């Protein structure tokens, strides 16, 4: 790979 | 055509904190994210970057989540409405007058069957630059 995207992020928990 | 600088190696997009409440239904889904790759001294002779995606998707195309919250996958577009799942390419022409290349894509985490769980997210999409 010459790039990468990192994709990030968390689900909270609300219901 | 010879090849460009990479100036992004790495990129990341922080989709934030979600709510599984809100990505209880099928079809929701997080806004957009702006991400964006950029190639630089690009040499003359060369006038265009095509960009090639791969990454691991899941059985509704897009890209699977590696993380541990579940019922959750990652899209990624262009700047022009186009979905990039893995395999697809993206074509931008050089700007001589800087001799740079850009893309601009966004992101969005979308639960296609519903239920999303409680957990991380976290995928990554790998890039080739192919030149002419
Ligand atoms: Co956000
Ligand atoms: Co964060
Ligand atoms: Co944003
Ligand atoms: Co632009």
């Amino acid at each position: 790979a010459d790039s990468r995207i990192r994709i990030r992020g968390y689900v909270r928990n609300n219901g | 055509a010879k090849p460009c600088t990479v100036s992004t190696t790495n990129a990341t997009v922080d989709l934030g904190d979600l709510y599984s409440f809100s990505l209880m239904s099928a079809g929701a889904a997080s806004a957009w994210h702006d991400v964006a790759l950029e190639l630089t001294n690009c040499p003359v002779g060369t006038s265009r970057v095509t960009a090639s995606f791969s990454g691991a998707a899941d059985s509704t195309g897009y890209y699977k989540n590696q993380g541990t919250a579940q019922n959750i996958q990652l899209e990624l577009q262009d700047d022009s409405g186009n979905t990039l799942n893995t395999g697809a390419t993206k074509t931008v022409q050089v700007d001589d007058s800087s001799q740079s290349a850009h893309f601009p894509l966004q992101v969005r985490a979308l639960t296609v069957n519903g239920g999303a769980t409680q957990g991380t997210i976290e995928a990554v999409i790998e890039i080739t630059y192919t030149y002419s």
